C-alpha cells in the first residue's frame, strides 16, 4: 500500500514532461488510478483519473487534451505525459489508489503517496548565494539565500547542532523572478565571537550546498 | 486477451468466447480394492467396557458388510440420444463376477496397493488397494481378543480401528445411499492423493496427466462408481474417470434473448429467440453442441463437459452469430406471441429482454439505478453494473475480466410482418419459417388472385 | 462542470471546541460527496466518504450529514493534531471530479509580546552590486506588526518585502522579517538605517537604528 | 503419538484440497440468473491481497464484525472455528521434538471435535465443486 | 443468504387440470387445460408468476420461494380465475387431441 513517483522536475512553459508512479503492496490490477494536483499554499483540483484497464480515462476541462494518462499492467507503472505546458501548471502532485476496486464510475482517492513537486516558469534552475547577517542580552545572527530556484532550500546552522532559535522565514519573490529569503537565529548576546557559527543551505534540484560563516 | 464477450443486436444474442475445451471423449476405469476379513464371531465371558466398544465397532463393520452383500446388485435439447452412463463400470464389475479374476487380482496386489492389471476380457485396468482390513483385524485383535483374557485396557485400540474402519462404513453407506451408484464419489472412496496417484499412473499424456492430476474438483462430478465384489476376502468397486482426447481447444458458450418489435399495445406482440443457448466446444474440425447448461461446468477458463449431452455441428452453424439469414446452415430458433419481460446473464453482463412495460433498470451496489431502458431488446455489460431488475427479480452480472463488444445491428424481426406471421414455433428455423411465410403469402393471393 | 463552494474560506477555534464547515454543491447530488483532511505538510487524509461512512482507522469525532446540495462536517472536540485544512469531494454520477475551496484550521494564543532586532547586508553582497537591510521580527502575534525603513527620511515602497513564518509548536509565535533591498550605487548614497516597529503588544512604537560603515 | 499425527496428516490433507480447489407448457422463457454471482464477486474482491490482513485485524478480538471491502459493499464476517490456537498453544508446546509426551488421551479427542468441523468444510468445497446448496452445518453453526 | 424485501403479502397456488368433450368414442376426442400451473405472490401491484412448482417450497401457511424463476404479470391475470374468456388479459391454455 505504497505510492512513489519519480521524474519531478522543472522545465519552461511549452515543453513535455512526464510522471512515473509506481505502486507496491496491493491490488494495482483491480482499482482505478488518480492524479490530482495541489499548488504550494493552495487548494486541491482535480488532474486526471484514468480507468483500471486503461480503456477509459477522464480528465479535467482546465487542461482537457493537455495531459495524456497511460498504464502498465507489466511494469507496475502508472504514467501522466503533460504536453503544452503552462504557467499556472506550477504544483505539487499526488498519485492515488481509488476508494472502489475496478469501478468505471469513480469515487474518491483512499492511498496516496508522498508527492512529487513540479515547477515552471521562464527562469531556469540556479543555485543559492549565501549572504551572511552579522551583528552590529540577547542577540541574534543570520544568513540570506537570494536568486534560486525551485522551492525549497533547507537551512541548518553547524551542521544543524543548534535546534532551537532557528526561525527560516519563508521566500519572497523577487520582480526578477528569484526566490530569496533570510533565515535567523537568536542567542545570548554575549555569545559573539565566542561560538563559532556556520549555517549550510542545500538545494537538492542543483545538488548543492552552500556553507557560509557568519562573523561581526 | 484469454476472455471476452461480444453481443450482436442482430438477432439479440451474447458469446463468452474465452473458455478452454475440457471434453471427455474417453472413458477409463479402476476397480479399487480394500482387503476385507471373514471375522470369526467375537467372544469374550465377562464384560469391560473397553470390550463392549470393541464388540460395537466390530459389529458396526459387520452391519457395514450385511448391507454391502445386500447391495451387491443381486427449445432444442430432446433429440441428443441418452447413453448408458455405467454401462464400463459395472461391465468391468462383471468380467470381475467370473470365478477366477479375484484370485489373480489379489495376488498382483499382494506387495503393493497399486498395478496395472488384465482382466479376463483384454482391457487392461488398474486397480488400488487402499484401505487393508485383514492386517487390523487379524494381526491387531485376534491375538489380543483371546476368548477368556480379553484384555484390552489399551483403549486408543479402538480408535486406530475406527480411523482405519470409517472410511469402508463411508463407503457401505455411499453404496447404500446412492443405489450402488453415485455421483460425485467421495473421499472415503479414494483419497485425494490416492486420485494424484491414479492420474499419474494411467495411461495418458503428460500434458493431460498434469492437467487432470491438478483439476480433481470437477472431475467428481465427471466420474461414477459402482460396487463390483466382495468375493473373496476383499471388497472391489470400480471408478469411472474421463480421458480428455480433445484439450486446448478455444471453446465458448453462446445466450439468448427474445426479439419483438415495440408496439405500445400489449398484445398483438410478434417474438423471436434464438433456441440454441448452450455449449460450442472444437474437437476435429466441427463444433460440438450442448443444448441444456445442465451438462457442463466452468472453473476460471477450462470449461469441462461431458460429451454425452453433444451433438457434432458443421463448423459452417459458427456463422450463424455473424449472419442468421445465411443459408450455409438454417439457423434454428423460436417464435411466439407473448409479450412479456425477462434477461438473461451472459458471461459479463446480462441482456434485458425489457418487454411490456416493466421497470427495466441497471445499477451498482453503491450507485443505484444509472441506466433506465425502453421497451426493446438492450444488453449491458458487467464493468460499472452488478444489479440488473426487470419486473422484481434482481439478478447480479458475474465480475470475471474481459472485454465487452456490442454490435449494432437491425433486428431481424423487423423483416418479419404480422398478420401473416404464425404465432407458434419453437423447434423452428430461418428457413422453415420462410417456407411457411411464403405458403401463407401465396395461399392469400391465389385466393384473391382467382377473382 | 460542478461547482462547489466551501465555508467558511478559513476558521480558527481552540482545543477541545466544536467546529462546523459548509460545503454547497451547484447542483443536486444525492448523497455523493467525501470529506477530505489534509495535515500541514503531508499527504490529504480522505476523512470520510458517501458525506456519512467514515474511514475507518480514525476517531469517531469526525461527523458528516446533509443532502441534496448542502452538506456539513462537525468536529465536537477540537485536538492540537486536527489543525491542518479540511476539504470536500464530489463524485455525483460522472467525471469530472473537483475538490471544494478550502477550510484552514489553526489555534489562537490570547495575544503574546512581540520581539525586535535588525541587521545590514553582508560585505561581499556589497561587491556584488546589491545592498539589503533586514528588520526582523521574531516571537511575535498577531500578524499586525508593521515596520517603516528610514533612509534620510525617505521610506521605501515597492523595492522592499516581508516574510513572515507559520505556527511554531513549542511557543506557537511567528516570525516576521521586511527586507530592503537598493543597488549598491544608491545605498551608498545615503547615511541612516533604521525600522520603525508597530504592533499591538508595544504600545510605543520602537526605532532602531543603524549606520553605514 | 500416532493418533495425532493421523490427525493432523488428515487435516493437512483437507488443506491439501482446498488449496487444490481454487475457483476464480409455459415455463421456458424465464431467463436464467447467476446465482453465485455476488458471494464469488465478493471472494474475488478478497483475492485482492490487501483485505485479508484487514479481516484478520478486525476479527482478531471477537469472531463477528461487520468490515466494508475494498469495492463498497459492507459485508458481515465470524471467526467461528479457530485451528491456530489448539495448533499453536496447545499441541506444540506439547509435542516437542524428542520429548512427545502426550499420555493425555483427550488431547487427541479435542483436537478431533475442533477438527471435524473444517475436515467437513473441505469435503463439502470437494463433494460439490467447491459449490453447495444447501450449506451444512460445519459451514455456519 | 436472502434479503426479504417483501413480506406479508397474501399468496395463492394454481392447480391445473384438462377440460374435454366426454363423448362414447375413445378417439376424436378434444381437450383443453389451463396451462398455468404453478405459484403467485404479490409484491409490487403485479403479481409474481412462477410457473414450475420446483422453485416454490412450502412450510405450514408460510411459502418461501426464489424469485429468478419469477415474471411479473399483471394484476389483471387474477380475472383469469374467474373469466378465461375476459379479454383484459389473454389467459394462458393448452389445446391437445389426446384423451387419458
Ligand atoms: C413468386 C416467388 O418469388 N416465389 C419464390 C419461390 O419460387 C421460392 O422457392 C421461395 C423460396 O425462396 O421464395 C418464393
Amino acid at each position: 500500500v505504497q505510492l512513489v513517483e519519480s521524474g519531478g522536475g522543472v522545465v519552461q512553459p511549452g515543453r513535455s514532461l512526464r510522471l512515473s508512479c509506481a505502486a507496491s503492496g496491493f491490488s494495482f490490477s483491480h482499482y482505478a488510478m488518480h492524479w490530482v494536483r495541489q499548488a504550494p499554499g493552495k487548494g486541491l483540483e482535480w488532474v486526471a483519473v484514468i480507468s483500471y484497464d486503461g480503456e477509459n480515462t477522464y480528465y479535467a476541462d482546465s487542461v482537457k487534451g493537455r495531459f495524456s494518462i497511460s498504464r502498465d499492467n507489466s511494469k507496475n507503472t502508472v504514467s501522466l505525459q503533460m504536453n503544452s505546458l503552462r504557467p499556472e501548471d506550477t504544483a505539487l502532485y499526488y498519485c492515488a489508489r481509488d476508494r472502489i476496486v475496478d469501478d468505471y464510475y469513480y469515487y474518491g482517492m483512499d492511498v496516496w503517496g508522498q508527492g512529487a513537486t513540479v515547477t515552471v516558469s521562464s527562469a531556469s534552475t540556479k543555485g543559492p548565494s549565501v549572504f551572511p547577517l552579522a551583528p552590529s542580552g540577547t542577540a541574534a545572527l543570520g544568513c540570506l539565500v537570494k536568486d534560486y530556484f525551485p522551492e525549497p532550500v533547507t537551512v541548518s546552522w553547524n551542521s544543524g547542532a543548534l535546534t532551537s532559535g532557528v526561525h527560516t522565514f519563508p521566500a519572497v519573490l523577487q520582480s526578477s523572478g528569484l526566490y530569496s529569503l533570510s533565515s535567523v537565529v537568536t542567542v545570548p548576546s554575549s555569545s559573539l565571537g565566542t561560538q563559532t557559527y556556520i549555517c549550510n543551505v542545500n538545494h537538492k534540484p542543483s545538488n548543492t550546498k552552500v556553507d557560509k560563516k557568519v562573523e561581526p | 486477451q484469454n476472455i471476452t464477450e461480444e453481443f450482436y443486436q442482430s438477432t439479440c444474442s451474447a458469446v463468452s468466447k474465452g473458455y478452454l475445451s475440457a471434453l471427455r471423449t474417453g472413458w477409463y476405469t479402476s476397480v479399487i480394492t480394500i482387503e476385507l476379513s471373514n471375522i470369526k464371531e467375537n467372544k469374550c465371558n465377562g464384560t469391560d467396557a473397553k470390550v463392549k466398544l470393541i464388540k460395537q465397532e466390530l459389529d458396526k463393520y459387520k452391519n457395514a458388510v450385511t448391507e454391502l452383500q445386500l447391495l451387491m446388485q443381486s427449445f432444442l435439447g430432446f433429440l441428443l440420444g441418452v447413453g448408458s452412463a455405467i454401462a464400463s463400470g459395472v461391465a468391468v464389475c462383471k468380467v470381475l463376477h467370473l470365478e477366477g479374476e479375484v484370485n489373480k487380482i489379489k495376488s498382483a496386489l499382494l506387495s503393493t496397493n497399486k498395478a496395472v492389471v488384465s482382466l479376463s476380457n483384454g482391457v487392461s485396468v488398474l486397480t488400488f488397494k487402499v484401505l487393508d482390513l485383514k492386517n487390523y483385524i487379524d494381526k491387531q485383535l485376534l491375538p489380543i481378543l483371546n476368548k477368556q483374557s480379553c484384555s484390552i485396557s489399551n483403549i486408543e485400540t479402538v480408535i486406530e480401528f475406527q480411523q482405519k474402519n470409517n472410511r469402508l462404513l463411508e463407503i457401505t453407506r455411499e453404496f447404500s445411499v446412492n443405489a450402488g451408484v453415485t455421483t460425485p464419489v467421495s473421499t472415503y472412496m479414494l483419497t485425494n492423493s490416492e486420485l494424484l496417484s491414479l492420474i499419474n499412473d494411467m495411461p495418458i499424456t503428460n500434458d493431460q496427466k498434469k492437467l487432470m492430476s491438478n483439476n480433481v474438483q470437477i472431475v467428481r462430478q465427471q466420474s461414477y462408481s459402482i460396487m463390483c465384489i466382495i468375493k473373496e476376502e476383499v471388497l472391489a468397486y470400480v471408478v469411472q474417470l474421463p480421458l480428455y482426447g480433445v484439450i486446448d481447444t478455444p471453446c465458448w458458450k453462446l445466450h439468448t434473448s427474445p426479439l419483438c418489435t415495440t408496439n405500445t399495445k400489449e398484445g398483438s406482440n410478434i417474438c423471436l429467440t434464438r433456441t440454441d443457448r448452450g455449449w460450442y466446444c472444437d474437437n476435429a474440425g466441427s463444433v460440438s453442441f450442448f443444448p441444456q447448461a445442465e451438462t457442463c461446468k466452468v472453473q476460471s477458463n477450462r470449461v469441462f463437459c461431458d460429451t454425452m449431452n453433444s451433438l457434432t455441428l458443421p463448423s459452417e452453424v459458427n456463422l450463424c452469430n455473424v449472419d442468421i439469414f445465411n443459408p450455409k446452415y438454417d439457423c434454428k430458433i423460436m417464435t411466439s406471441k407473448t409479450d412479456v419481460s425477462s434477461s438473461v446473464i451472459t458471461s459479463l453482463g446480462a441482456i434485458v429482454s425489457c418487454y411490456g412495460k416493466t421497470k427495466c433498470t441497471a445499477s451498482n451496489k453503491n450507485r443505484g439505478i444509472i441506466k433506465t431502458f425502453s421497451n426493446g431488446c438492450d444488453y449491458v455489460s458487467n464493468k460499472g453494473v452488478d444489479t440488473v431488475s426487470v419486473g422484481n427479480t434482481l439478478y447480479y452480472v458475474n465480475k470475471q475480466e474481459g472485454k465487452s463488444l456490442y454490435v449494432k445491428g437491425e433486428p431481424i424481426i423487423n423483416f418479419y410482418d404480422p398478420l401473416v406471421f404464425p404465432s407458434d414455433e419453437f423447434d423452428a428455423s430461418i428457413s422453415q419459417v420462410n417456407e411457411k411465410i411464403n405458403q401463407s403469402l401465396a395461399f392469400i393471393r391465389k385466393s384473391d388472385e382467382l377473382l | 462542470d460542478i461547482q462547489m463552494t466551501q465555508s467558511p474560506s478559513s476558521l480558527s477555534a481552540s482545543v477541545g471546541d466544536r467546529v462546523t464547515i459548509t460545503c454547497q454543491a451547484s447542483q443536486d447530488i444525492k448523497k455523493y460527496l467525501n470529506w477530505y483532511h489534509q495535515k500541514p505538510g503531508k499527504v490529504p487524509e480522505l476523512l470520510m466518504h458517501d458525506a456519512s461512512n467514515l474511514e475507518t482507522g480514525v476517531p469517531s469525532r469526525f461527523s458528516g450529514r446533509g443532502s441534496g446540495t448542502d452538506f456539513t462536517l462537525t468536529i465536537s472536540s477540537l485536538q492540537p493534531e486536527d489543525i491542518g485544512t479540511y476539504y470536500c469531494q464530489q463524485y455525483d454520477n460522472l467525471p469530472p471530479l473537483t475538490f471544494g475551496g478550502g477550510t484552514k484550521v489553526e489555534i489562537k494564543r490570547t495575544v503574546a509580546a512581540p520581539s525586535v532586532f535588525i541587521f545590514p547586508p553582508s560585505d561581499e553582497q556589497l561587491k556584488s552590486g546589491t545592498a539589503s537591510v533586514v528588520c526582523l521580527l521574531n516571537n511575535f502575534y498577531p500578524r499586525e506588526a508593521k515596520v517603516q525603513w528610514k533612509v534620510d527620511n525617505a521610506l521605501q515602497s515597492g523595492n522592499s518585502q516581508e516574510s513572515v513564518t507559520e505556527q511554531d509548536s513549542k511557543d506557537s509565535t511567528y516570525s516576521l522579517s521586511s527586507t530592503l533591498t537598493l543597488s549598491k550605487a544608491d545605498y551608498e548614497k545615503h547615511k541612516v538605517y533604521a525600522c520603525e516597529v508597530t504592533h499591538q503588544g508595544l504600545s510605543s512604537p520602537v526605532t532602531k537604528s543603524f549606520n553605514r560603515g
